[PDB]
């Protein structure tokens, strides 16, 4: 949502943004969570269960590096 | 939530095999966590080539080059 957006600009201490950065930041966090999800996804499934726990999070929060 | 649940029920269905994978409050809520900190991370690292460039406005111009690192 766009105050959503306004949230997260602002925990930054980003005070006004512009209108196309809506567009951008989903973008960009889709590429994250598409290697938390899959990673997450891809190791639950593969480890002996099926379903996700914290700590299948944090194991795709690892593999990241848009992190580091 | 909704446009959490969106991109988990999305990706969990194309990223699965045989079968959607479950999942638990605490992982879902731990994701959620995650994502959260890392807009807020490179949003607030663009923001400091924002003020490197003497404007006040976070834009697209400054998403870029922490993307482009």
């Amino acid at each position: 949502t766009k105050p959503a957006i306004r949230r997260l600009a602002r925990r930054g201490g980003v005070k006004r943004i512009s209108g196309l950065i809506y567009e951008e930041t989903r973008g960009v966090l889709k590429v994250f969570l598409e290697n938390v999800i899959r990673d997450a996804v891809t190791y639950t499934e593969h480890a002996k269960r099926k379903t996700v726990t914290a700590m299948d999070v944090v194991y795709a929060l690892k593999r990241q590096g848009r992190t580091l | 939530k909704l446009p959490f649940s969106r991109l988990v029920r999305e990706f969990i269905v194309k990223y699965s095999d045989d079968e959607p994978l479950r999942v638990t409050e605490g992982a879902l809520l731990a994701m959620q966590e995650s994502c959260e900190m890392y807009l807020t991370q490179r949003l607030a690292d663009s923001y400091m080539l924002t003020k490197h460039r003497n404007r006040v406005t976070l834009e697209v111009r400054d998403m870029a080059l922490m993307a482009y690192i």
